[PDB]
RNA sequence: AGUAUCCAAUCUAGUAUUGGUAAUUUGAGUGAAGUUGACACAAGGUACUGGUAGGGGAACCUGUUGGUGGAAUA
RNA sequence: AGUCCGUACUGUAAAAGAUGAAUACUUCAUGAAUUAAAUAUUCAGGGAUAGCUAACGCAAAGUAUUCUACUCGGGGAGUAUA
RNA sequence: AGAAUUAACAAAUGAGUAAAUUCUAGGAGAAGCUCUGGCUAAUACAUGUGCCAGCAGCCGCGGUAAUACAUGAGGAGCAAGCGUUACCCACAUUGACUGGGUGUAUUAAAUACAUAGGUGAUUACAAAUACUACUUUAAAAGUCAAUUAAAAACCUAAUAUAGU
RNA sequence: UGUUUACAGCUUAAAGAUUAUUUUGUACAAUAUUAGGUAAUUAUUUCUAAAACUGUUUAAUAAUAUUAUUUUUAGUAAAAUAAGCCUAGAUGUUUAGUUGAAUUUAGAGAUUGUUCAACCACAUACGGGUAUGAAAACUACCCUAUCUUUUUGACAGCAGUGA
């Protein structure tokens, strides 16, 4: 058989979790693998985030040995500037313009924000970066002294 | 004791193993009877008994020995061939030349009398005993154990279990438990 | 053993005829009434059974009144009374042809009594909680 | 004592050798030479792991293996090394010896009418048996031939014998 | 193409081996306030009992060897 | 009859020290025996104790090491069947 | 309990669905089951019954004086389960490597030689191994002590094997 | 006899990846109320058949004058010689899918081998056999046999029905 780069899954029920082999095309997605890959993990969790996991050192052994991935995995491995970008359906040179981007949901984040004193929160800001400055236009008489 | 069985186990069917070549026991009958009619006792030489009458050698005589007596001989006549140093009693050559001397008393006392059971064990010992001592000194002399053999008209089997266990045996090689 | 044949076979089984099953259903040919051993003394009634395997069997009736007679179905719990020699097994009530023990309101899971219309005062909320 | 001995397996004891695992290599100790061609049986030791006594255990095992000169017996210590199978029961050879055992030659260099007695007896009962019984079973070919033969020769030679009893009781008649 | 060889299913017979069923017969355990007698645990009223042989309404009795899981005798 | 002898079978028991075989070390008394200026120790249960043991009890059934075997409640039962 | 909105698995196309967000009402709107002699937490309370009727997981209750049966009250506990049965594991040194016992407790077979196998004296020397630290292989899932006090997760350790 | 660096598609050879098949060691349940089993059986040599043929020189081999020799698979519907092989629980009977691992557990271990996954096996029958292909019989095809309805068919594919 030839040899196949595709995913292959792990996550549960509502809630997909999926991996990236190397297997030919004749076994069972389900089954065995050569080399475990990478991941693909589009959820987030407090400890857990949204990623594209990859072993270059490994992709670039089948790719120059014979192999050949899936339309996902071509995307994927575009990034790691291994592959080209899969096509659109459509084609490229034909999109139309849309409207801006914008963030819908701030995926639940909570990095260092104090609660229960939202009215001067914008003092908080002055004293933190005033700081800043101080500690630099200070740093400087050690400098002189070493 | 020791029997053609190849296998780990000890059967029935299978048989004992040769004590002598075919017609060894009659040929060294034969040359008792030689030694009997001319030698004296172990000790005694015809040169120290020249001067003296014959009525002293005649008693000192082996004719008119016991049996027990008449193997004394025998054996200082094996030790004088079959030794390493002077003055050598116990190494492997001599130990196997003595049951052989014996196992030509003990057959003989128990073709005849048979019903001493306490004799019939003791022959499964002797043979057992000649056949470790046999063995052991084909391992360490094997051009003696040839100049023996001939002698006693015993028969060279070697052992089943080529001699594994007393030589060389080290470092068992490694294998693997699973399920 | 023989007639058991998994697990540890050295242990001698708690219901042979019955054996690996949890419970088994049969027919009544008959009842009785055995008597007890000497330190006690009373008429403890009795239900044989054969089953779909083709087993004579003997069991207990817990309740006081029972609707048993010839022809009846029933389903065994394996138990047993003490007592009581050759009664290692024991009947189950609420099921094919036995009867709930009737003019009792307590302990009413092990006779196969319902519960009663008064003392529930709600319904489940798969239907107007 | 000496200097040079020092990886010599017999001083050094077996450890300096390195052998493959796996049955791929071993060390063992022949019990049969001689009885037949280019084949030695062969005796080994193994050890392996075994938890719930937390000790090694050990196993004897038998193997038949390919000599090529017909040149090892039965004391000689050898490695031995897997091949594969040239025919059934054979598949390792032999390597190298470790130990060598002494050997039996000194004492083995000290060590023709029946040819018309023969060639007629077995042409007697290939004549019988193929009429009688059929090739059917190796066995009955083999268990005759062996047991017949004795039969026979005690038979053939009496017919040689008769051969020193006919010129002679001419001879006396032609004399006197 | 086809002749001739090799071979399977099914069927026949008996044999070998293992299971199912039965006229009839027999054994064991268990339950209860039964009858007959009194074997056993004390020296159990003749010390018990093992192996064995014979005898015998039953429990048991006797010979022959062994043992103490029996007392007693100064 | 048998009991005794000869030839051969039979192959069981409370077959016993009811205590698997071997090695090394270990208490006090009482006592048995060599007989030692070649050579120096061996043994006993009819006593007790250390220690071990459920207790009675054992100088091994004690302390330490090596190998083998049996043991999964009782009746049924050392019986049925083959 | 009710109602509404969105993200993401396709920055063209969703079957179906957030362990996400907001709003209103109103203010626990979800409780049963076993037990009441001892093991076992809970009554020397009341009535009738009288070795009968019946309980009983084990011991064992009931013979006119029943905290054990049946009636009633009171009281205890577990809890979207409670209880019963059947099988398996642990608690158990109840099957003995860790970790037993074998004189008397239904356990050393009558006994010895002996094969396979197991096992084992001194010093000196080599060699190798164990132990320590690192490293190879042993599919993922699953388990696993994941750590900066963090859930929807990807402990790399143990054990075994080769090797420095 | 348009172009095969215009696109698709096909053929042939090599290099390598992967896959299929072939080989060994150890592990792998009870039972002796089962102990002899095996008979082209065990070993070597030979013969036959298929693998492209011939020569030149060189190397190496045994003797040594220098000539001759140099390989692999299969078959007892090829033969001969010698007699061995397994029995260190062979064979035979019974039971059973093996494993990762699940339940339990301080740990070792014990009992089970369901879900998912790997390998093996079966696809009405412990059945016989073929074509294609790199690899097959699982809804392939032929035959026999069993059962059943249409000369089809066998739901151990999902859902579903009966028992
Ligand atoms: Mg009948
Ligand atoms: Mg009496
Ligand atoms: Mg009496
Ligand atoms: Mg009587
Ligand atoms: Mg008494
Ligand atoms: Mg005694
Ligand atoms: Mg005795
Ligand atoms: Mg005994
Ligand atoms: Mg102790
Ligand atoms: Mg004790
Ligand atoms: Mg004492
Ligand atoms: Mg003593
Ligand atoms: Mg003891
Ligand atoms: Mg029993
Ligand atoms: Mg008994
Ligand atoms: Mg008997
Ligand atoms: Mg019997
Ligand atoms: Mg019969
Ligand atoms: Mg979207
Ligand atoms: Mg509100
Ligand atoms: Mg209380
Ligand atoms: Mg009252
Ligand atoms: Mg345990
Ligand atoms: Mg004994
Ligand atoms: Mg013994
Ligand atoms: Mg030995
Ligand atoms: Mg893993
Ligand atoms: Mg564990
Ligand atoms: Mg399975
Ligand atoms: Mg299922
Ligand atoms: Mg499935
Ligand atoms: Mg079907
Ligand atoms: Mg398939
Ligand atoms: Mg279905």
């Amino acid at each position: 058989m030839r040899v196949v780069i595709r995913l292959q899954q792990s996550g549960f029920k509502n809630h997909p979790r999926w991996k990236i082999v190397v297997m030919p095309q004749k076994k069972n997605p389900r089954g065995r693998f050569l080399e475990h890959v990478g991941w693909w993990c589009p959820r987030q969790g407090k400890i857990n985030q949204r990623e594209i996991v990859v072993n270059k050192e490994r992709v670039r052994y089948w790719i120059a040995m014979g192999a050949k991935p899936s339309e996902k995995v071509q995307k994927f491995l575009s990034y790691f500037d291994l592959a080209p970008k899969p096509l659109i359906k459509y084609g490229f040179k034909t999109l139309y313009e849309k409207p801006e981007v914008t963030p819908k949901d701030y995926l639940n984040l909570s990095p260092y924000k104090i609660k229960n004193f939202d009215n001067h929160l914008h003092e908080f800001i002055q004293q933190e970066e005033e700081v800043k400055f101080l500690k630099q236009q200070r740093m400087k008489n050690e400098l002189i002294k070493q | 004791l020791m029997t053609m069985s190849k296998s780990g186990r000890q059967f029935a069917r299978d048989k004992p193993l040769e004590e002598f070549i075919p017609k060894g026991l009659e040929k060294l009958k034969q040359k008792e009877q030689v030694t009997i009619n001319t030698n004296y006792k172990a000790g005694f030489t015809s040169e120290e008994l020249e001067p003296y009458n014959e009525m002293v050698k005649r008693a000192l005589k082996l004719n008119n020995a016991s049996p027990f007596e008449i193997t004394q001989f025998k054996v200082q006549q094996a030790i004088q061939k079959f030794k390493v140093s002077p003055r050598d009693t116990g190494s492997a050559a001599i130990q196997v030349a003595v049951r052989t001397e014996k196992l030509i008393k003990m057959i003989k006392h128990c073709q005849e009398n048979r019903q001493d059971k306490y004799a019939g064990r003791a022959l499964v010992r002797l043979l057992e005993q000649r056949r470790k001592w046999l063995d052991y000194l084909r391992f360490t002399d094997y051009h003696r154990y040839k100049w023996i053999c001939e002698e006693f008209c015993i028969p060279d089997q070697p052992p089943l279990n080529g001699h594994h266990k007393a030589n060389f045996r080290g470092e068992p090689n490694r294998q693997v438990k699973t399920i | 053993c023989i007639n058991k044949k998994k697990g540890n076979l050295h242990r001698k089984l708690r219901a042979r005829i019955l054996g690996i099953n949890p419970q088994k259903k049969g027919v009544v040919m008959k009842a009785r009434i055995v008597t007890p051993r000497k330190p006690n003394s009373a008429r403890r009634p009795v239900a044989k059974v054969i089953l779909v395997n083709k087993k004579r069997l003997t069991a207990h009736i817990p309740g006081i009144g029972h609707n048993i007679r010839r022809h009846s179905s029933v389903l065994v719990r394996g138990g047993g009374c003490r007592d009581l020699p050759g009664v290692r097994y024991t009947c189950v009530r609420g099921v094919y042809d036995f009867s709930k023990v009737l003019n009792r309101f307590n302990r009413r899971s092990r006779y196969g009594i319902p519960k009663p219309d008064e003392e529930k005062k709600k319904l489940r909320r798969k239907f107007r909680v | 004592s000496s200097v040079w001995n020092l990886l010599n397996p017999i001083r050094n004891g077996a450890t300096g050798l390195k052998l493959l695992s796996s049955g791929r290599e071993l060390f063992g100790t022949v019990i049969q030479h001689g009885k037949m061609d280019k084949t030695v049986t062969v005796k080994v030791d193994y050890r392996y792991w075994y938890p719930k006594t937390k000790e090694f255990k050990s196993k004897t095992s038998k193997y038949q293996v390919h000599d090529s000169e017909n040149f090892c017996v039965t004391g000689d210590k050898v490695v031995i090394k897997s091949m594969l199978p040239i025919s059934t029961m054979k598949h390792y050879y032999v390597r190298n010896i470790v130990k060598p055992f002494p050997r039996d030659t000194y004492y083995k260099e000290g060590q023709e009418q029946l040819k018309k007695e023969y060639q007629r007896l077995y042409q007697e009962f290939y004549e019988r048996e193929q009429q009688r019984t059929e090739i059917k079973n190796k066995k009955d070919e083999v268990t005759l031939k062996s047991a017949l033969k004795a039969k026979a020769l005690t038979r053939a030679m009496a017919n040689l014998r008769k051969v020193e009893s006919t010129q002679k009781k001419k001879d006396k008649v032609v004399a006197a």
